[PDB]
């Protein structure tokens, strides 16, 4: 933002979202699969209770 | 200056340990084209280099 | 829905400045034209005129 | 399509097909963790019939 302006700062800040939601969109889904395992390993921790 | 360098022999100087106004250079009338990358014109006058 | 012209005379060597987003005396000082700008910029040599 | 061209309009509906194949991506992934989910519940369903 402190060098460039809206018509080019935009485009430098789009890459930046692309890669920036990327990333959190893998780490979700990482974490979702990691989540259902969890699940599992807690029903199985229930039944064994 | 009153002569400018040869491409063949193009002249190289040092700017440190001063402030700078380059909002008079970009506006003044002679020039032709003030043309910049990686930084904007407007902006020069908030960054410290 | 409705169209607006804009006229006007300027320096052959100012007709690269009219470009929407573009940056330069007559932008920033005369007449700017926006980033959501929709049309068309048309330009003529006028000496005759 | 009915305002760029071809050359000027495939440079912005590619913008959608990137877009658009993330979110679709994106609902994918999500039904097969989802489908997973169920399938668990389904065989712990069978299970207890």
């Amino acid at each position: 933002l402190s060098r460039l302006d809206k018509v080019e700062a935009e485009v430098q800040i789009d890459r930046l979202i692309t890669g920036r939601l990327q990333s959190l969109q893998t780490y979700v889904t990482q974490q979702l699969i990691r989540a259902a395992e969890i699940r599992a390993s807690a029903n199985l921790a229930a039944t064994k209770m | 200056a009153t002569r400018f360098a040869s491409v063949y022999a193009w002249n190289r100087k040092r700017i440190s340990n001063c402030v700078a106004d380059y909002s008079v250079l970009y506006n003044s009338a002679s020039f032709s084209t003030f043309k910049c990358y990686g930084v904007s014109p407007t902006k020069l006058n908030d960054l410290c280099f | 829905t409705n169209v607006y012209a804009d006229s006007f005379v300027i320096r052959g060597d100012e007709v690269r400045q009219i470009a929407p987003g573009q940056t330069g005396k007559i932008a920033d000082y005369n007449y700017k034209l926006p980033d959501d700008f929709t049309g068309c910029v048309i330009a003529w040599n006028s000496n005759n005129l």
